[PDB]
RNA sequence: AUUCUGUGAUACCUAGGGGACGGGUAAAGGCGAAGGCAAUCUUUUAUGUAAAAACUGACGUCGAAGGACGAAGGCAAAGGGAACAAAAAGGAUUAGAUACCCCAGUAGUCUUUGCAGACAAUUAUGAAUGCCAUAGGUUAGAUUUUUAAUUUAGUCUAUAAA
């Protein structure tokens, strides 16, 4: 039996938090903009914190803190949300789900050469 | 694995920050206060012990400065002996 | 039972600070017990001398050994630096090329250690499974 | 395994499990350390844009010298305090 | 005798650093 | 004499390649016999259907370094015999 | 033809300094530390002294006078010189009391060194005219070679796989021709045995035919062959058909020049009580308690295993200075690696009480006050 | 020249192995080669789930064959193997160095030891 | 491998003469059941080695 | 902002397909006449370096011209086309904005056969020979009491005489 997954995708401009079931099927796929954060207000550390708290709160409303015995936390990207959501999952917000986690992995996507990237920017 | 190189001839062998830079302690204590407000709430009850800790630092007196670390003096002595030499 | 248990924890705590494995015949002076010496200031637990030359094995001829290829790659699947291996530039280039041959031939993963080696390591029963989904 | 095959993907290698002596809070520490020793964050930054071969080569020469100089400097700062201990 | 004076100094350092880690462990949670 | 030494070293290899020719397969008869002897359903202790069960793991660095650091313990008696021969075979040159 | 100035330097005291010997050999495949190094098994550099008057000036007969900060004040003036003049124009030295006083401590135990015995205790002295011998002759038979301790050839079991290959291709391979001559001498004597015997009731040793055939007769009996090969390469016997074959020959003298006592079959006559039964006890420390399946104890600078037997079970922070128990050193010997292994044996109760009495710290005096 | 092929056939049938191993074996011997050893590894996981001929596999049946043949023969053994739809993948390597000293020390395929060279 | 028919043949002959099953020291102690068995076996084994080595040392199975 | 998305996107997966790219190793490292060459297997190719012997016996160096090779871009033909991206075009910024920035985007980059011959094609230093005092590293070997020192051929720092 594969544990539930708690993907936390975060980059320079936004953060996505997905909670998939063992078969990797999204159950709660939300983002910072789902809370009302507009164009540039969805990149701040505080916004990522609120998002994580909302997703965790929605998990309790679905009674997932008594339905999930094994959970996995996946961390993709090094955006601000990477540390924000963790403290939400490590503080008082996450305490019924905190003692059900079995794995903690990183899924940052790296290319071994891959395709050519965009040319460097001359900001000056 | 190769060994450390012999430094080239430098104008002066020294360290920028001879003495460690002391970080204001309760700047972290403030972080905890802000954190609790975010999760618990501004007008809550669990923030009392944390808020009271922030008031404790400002009242407390700051420590005294540490004695200077005389490390740049000894580096200047052995400069010509350790490295290739001095340049000017 | 409460005092004994607690005392044991405190005892082991100090045992963790004695960063030294006393052996038979090792001479010790009154200075070897000082904190400056027990601290273990040395930050390098490096290899002694060119393990490859001692065992006298041609790496390129042992591209089959999966455990040997999983020992010179980080858990992420990246060849280890000469600092970690502690080899010569020649032996390093031979082992580096031995890890690229196996990965290039398609008989060893390039982002983690061999699957059969992941089953014998810690977390065997927690390895990420693949639900059929169909 | 016998009934379910292991998911072999790049995240499989970057995985850390929870044990009796290693709780969730501790696994993150082990993860961050292993992710920093493999320079995952650096790679993401270098893969955001393209660096033609020349610029890459020239950038390595500059970074490699600052590492040798720093390593050769740390050995001189400790050789000084070695000779000082002897009383020279 | 000299080992006693040196061993006692190690006990103090050990006790301090041990307490340091304990206080440093309260921040992980 | 210098050219002769090369001939001897070149000959010793042939003598060694000669002694290791007992397990070689030159005819189709030995091939079929060998294949049928090793390629069978219940060959890997079957249970288990892999060489990772009877010979669980291929020799690794930890195991190698342990043969000369951790142990030194009765493998020396087995190892020494193989070594002593190699020394005798070299001097005599007769691949005892 | 040497110049007079060059003849004085040859016999000078400084020129007598021995070369730095290789460090104590350890496992070739380990994770030794580089930045920090602990004391070695045995000393590597020569320890030096000076007069009390010349020490106050820093004069140690070296290139330059040493500093007075770390060279004066101590009771025993000992110092080691790594380099008489380093690239910093300074004599790279260091205190030598770590090994200098350890030798004095060990020499205060009054214990000889004896050859190890497999497990009826027989402590045989190391300095004997039958075992302690290095010189030999080719005519000597194989049996006496076991007695020797300084072999020219290496130990096969000890050599690593890489060292073994190098040895074969650089010491054994270019010796076939000489080995053939060695056999000729043996075959030559074989022909003389029959002749001499029959005469009661040597040849030129040039027969390239019998040699080739002589080696084909020994292919069925490998034992007698190795016995012969060991003499041409001076290899330490390994198979029982024995001495120090478990860990190989001692890299150094069996005593390692730390103690030159032959036997301990003496009874120290105590002033008041009289001839004692055993030797005086020695106080030792406790390192690495059992709770590692063994306990280590520091007996006069050296580290040895604890007696075969609280104190050893668990660590106790309350005890000030550490757990210190009295113990009697029974047997001491040097292993192949060069370490000084001691057979530390639990001490008696009366011995400790008697020995403490002179120190004046005995709680109750056996003399007089003791009614029973 | 001393070569070595590591074929990974489909795990379903043991019979597929014998036929393929014999096909390549008989071929090498006919051309004039000398097979040194044919080890039989079982069925363990592949480096990653791959798809060959509209089929998804997670573990193949490994087998190692160390032989000494010509360049023309080796190339033929490689093409015939690859052409076989029953082989997931192969890995041929010019084992050895080329000198006679090291070429006379290659015996049976080792698993618990190294190829001392 | 810088070999020729002479060196190769001489090595074969030499190699076989050094591994020949040594006959018993005396006739009466000898057992023709074992001796004759080793002879046939050794001969067959030698014939195999010759056929194998000849194929390895062939110059047609080499490279440029 | 243009832009994508209720014709169900982003996010998380499953199963196939398709192109070019080369993570770590990696270093003052190395290889070629230079240009330049960094995943991997087989096949194939000329120099060069070390140590010993043997061999030819001045057979050597430079080299106008001719011919060969020659980065990126470009031309021609047939393929390929994921990504990147001159051009063309749109959205912003600005007093104005061709621009720098952004949404997108064709040649081209890649493969095969030719043309083309210009580069900060640089070590701003033609090639080669003889010769001049040291030190600290480093690369591939060799010798040795292989621990550590001598030594050959390169390479890079810091100096003496100059
Ligand atoms: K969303
Ligand atoms: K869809
Ligand atoms: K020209
Ligand atoms: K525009
Ligand atoms: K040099
Ligand atoms: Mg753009
Ligand atoms: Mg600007
Ligand atoms: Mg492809
Ligand atoms: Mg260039
Ligand atoms: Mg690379
Ligand atoms: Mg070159
Ligand atoms: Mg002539
Ligand atoms: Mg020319
Ligand atoms: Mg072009
Ligand atoms: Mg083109
Ligand atoms: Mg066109
Ligand atoms: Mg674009
Ligand atoms: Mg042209
Ligand atoms: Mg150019
Ligand atoms: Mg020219
Ligand atoms: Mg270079
Ligand atoms: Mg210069």
């Amino acid at each position: 039996d594969e544990p539930y997954h708690f993907h936390i995708y975060s980059h320079k401009h936004n953060t996505h938090i997905t909670v998939t079931k063992p078969n990797r099927d999204a159950l709660i796929s939300l983002s910072c903009g789902n809370l009302g954060f507009k164009k540039s207000n969805r990149k701040h550390y505080d916004s990522a914190y609120q998002l994580g708290a909302y997703v965790v709160d929605k998990m309790h409303q679905m009674n997932l803190h008594n339905k999930i015995k094994k959970m996995e936390v996946v961390l993709r990207g090094f955006g601000p949300g990477r540390e924000a959501v963790i403290k939400v999952l490590l503080g008082n917000e996450g305490r019924m789900l905190r003692s059900s986690i079995v794995r903690v992995s990183d899924a940052t996507r790296l290319k071994f050469g891959g395709t050519r990237s965009k040319k460097p920017r001359r900001l000056g | 694995p190769n060994k450390p190189i012999r430094l080239p001839p430098l104008k002066q062998l020294r360290v920028r920050q001879a003495n460690k830079a002391e970080e204001n302690p309760c700047i972290a204590v403030m972080s905890s206060v802000l954190a609790c407000w975010a999760s618990a709430g501004y007008n809550s009850a669990g923030c009392a012990t944390v808020e009271n800790a922030l008031r404790a630092c400002m009242d407390a007196p700051k420590p005294a400065p540490k004695p200077n670390n005389t490390i740049n003096y000894h580096l200047s002595r052995f400069q010509e002996r350790l490295t290739q030499g001095k340049s000017k | 039972v409460q005092e004994l248990l607690q005392s044991e924890v405190t005892s082991n705590n100090y045992m963790r600070m004695m960063r030294r494995r006393w052996n038979n015949g090792d001479v010790y002076a009154p200075r070897d017990l000082s904190p400056y010496e027990m601290k273990g200031r040395n930050g390098g637990w490096v290899e002694a001398a060119d393990v490859v030359d001692e065992l006298g094995f041609s790496p390129l001829d042992n591209y089959r050994n999966f455990s040997l290829i999983s020992d010179y790659i980080t858990p992420f699947g990246r060849i280890r630096h000469s600092k970690e291996t502690g080899l010569k530039p020649v032996n390093q280039r031979k082992i580096a090329k031995m890890v690229r041959r196996a990965i290039g031939l398609g008989i060893h993963p390039s982002v983690h250690k061999h699957p059969e080696i992941l089953k014998n390591s810690n977390g065997r029963h927690l390895l990420p499974l693949v639900v059929p989904k169909g | 395994q016998q009934e379910l095959n292991i998911r072999l993907r790049p995240s499989t290698g970057r995985t850390f499990y929870v044990s009796g002596h290693q709780d969730f809070a501790g696994a993150l520490k082990l993860l961050h350390r292993t992710v920093a020793a493999n320079k995952v964050k650096k790679d993401v930054r270098l893969q955001r844009f393209h660096e033609r071969p020349a610029l890459k080569r020239k950038r390595n020469l500059r970074e490699r010298w600052r590492a040798r100089f720093k390593e050769g400097f740390k050995a001189a700062v400790n050789r000084t305090f070695e000779l000082k201990n002897q009383g020279w | 005798e000299l080992e006693n004076k040196t061993y006692e100094s190690w006990k103090k350092w050990a006790t301090t650093e041990i307490a340091r880690q304990e206080s440093a462990r309260a921040s992980m949670y | 004499e210098k050219e002769a030494m090369k001939s001897e070293a070149r000959r010793d290899a042939v003598v060694q390649l000669y002694v290791a020719s007992k397990n070689f397969i030159v005819d189709e008869k030995e091939l079929e016999e060998h294949v049928n002897k090793h390629f069978t359903e219940k060959i890997h202790n079957a249970s288990g259907r892999s060489i990772w069960d009877s010979q669980k793991n291929p020799i690794s660095m930890r195991e190698l370094r342990n043969e000369f650091s951790g142990f030194n313990t009765t493998s020396a008696a087995v190892k020494t015999t193989v070594r002593q021969k190699n020394v005798a075979e070299e001097l005599t040159g007769g691949k005892l | 033809g040497v110049s007079p100035g060059g003849a004085l330097l040859r016999t000078s005291r400084m020129f007598s300094l021995p070369p730095v010997i290789p460090p104590p050999p350890g496992n070739k495949l380990q994770m030794i530390s580089e930045r920090a190094s602990a004391t070695e098994a045995y000393p590597t550099h020569q320890v030096l002294t000076t007069f009390e008057s010349s020490r106050s000036r820093g004069d140690w007969g070296l290139k330059r006078p040493l500093p007075l900060k770390s060279t004066t004040g101590t009771t025993y003036p000992m110092v080691k010189v790594k380099e008489m003049d380093s690239l910093e124009q300074i004599t790279d030295f260091t205190s030598g009391t770590q090994h200098g006083l350890t030798l004095k401590k060990f020499q205060a135990l009054n214990i000889p060194i004896s050859t190890p015995s497999e497990i009826r205790p027989v402590q045989r002295s190391v300095f004997e005219a039958d075992t302690d011998v290095t010189a030999f002759s080719p005519d000597e038979q194989i049996q006496e070679a076991e007695k020797r301790w300084k072999f020219s050839g290496p130990w096969l079991a000890g050599m690593t796989p890489g060292e073994f290959k190098e040895y074969l291709a650089k010491t054994v391979r270019p010796k076939r021709a000489e080995f053939r001559k060695f056999i000729q001498k043996k075959i030559a004597a074989q022909k003389t045995e029959a002749a001499n015997r029959e005469l009661q009731e040597k040849p030129e040793s040039i027969t390239d035919d019998e040699v080739t055939e002589y080696l084909r007769r020994l292919r069925n009996d490998n034992q007698v062959l190795y016995d012969l090969v060991g003499q041409f390469l001076d290899l330490a016997p390994l198979k029982p058909p024995s001495p120090y074959g478990g860990r190989g020959p001692p890299i150094t003298h069996p005593s390692a020049g730390i103690s030159y006592l032959r036997t301990a079959a003496y009874l120290n006559n105590h002033p008041i009580y009289g001839p004692q039964k055993s030797h005086p006890p020695v106080q030792a420390r406790v390192l690495k308690p059992r709770r590692g399946n063994d306990a280590k104890i520091g007996v006069a600078g050296f580290v040895a295993d604890g007696p075969l037997g609280s104190v050893m079970d668990k660590f106790d922070p309350s005890i000030e200075g550490g757990a210190k128990l009295w113990v009697n050193v029974d047997k001491a010997t040097v292993d192949s690696t060069g370490r000084v292994q001691l057979t530390v044996s639990d001490a008696k109760a009366t011995d400790v009480l008697i020995a403490k009495e002179l120190i004046g710290d005995a709680r109750e005096p056996i003399f007089g006050s003791a009614p029973k | 020249m001393l070569y070595e092929t590591i074929g990974i056939v489909r795990p379903g049938n043991i019979a597929e192995v014998k036929e393929l191993v014999l096909t390549a074996g008989k071929l090498i011997l006919n051309q004039g080669g000398v097979i040194r050893d044919i080890k039989n590894w079982g069925t363990f996981l592949l480096p990653r789930p791959i798809s060959t001929n509209q089929q998804r596999h997670n573990r193949g049946h490994y087998f190692v064959m160390r032989y000494d043949a010509s360049i023309a023969t080796h190339e033929e053994v490689r093409r015939t193997m690859k052409a076989d739809p029953r082989v997931i993948r192969t890995a041929n390597v010019k084992l050895g160095d080329g000198k006679l000293e090291t070429l006379s020390r290659f015996g049976a395929i080792p698993w618990r030891s190294l190829e001392e060279a | 491998y810088l070999l020729n028919k002479d060196e190769f043949d001489s090595a074969i002959q030499y190699a076989e003469h050094i591994l020949k099953p040594i006959k018993a020291e005396d006739r009466l102690t000898a057992d023709p059941e074992k001796e004759d068995e080793e002879a046939r076996e050794h001969a067959a084994r030698h014939a195999k080695a010759v056929a194998a080595l000849e194929r390895i040392a062939k110059l047609e199975h080499g490279g440029a």
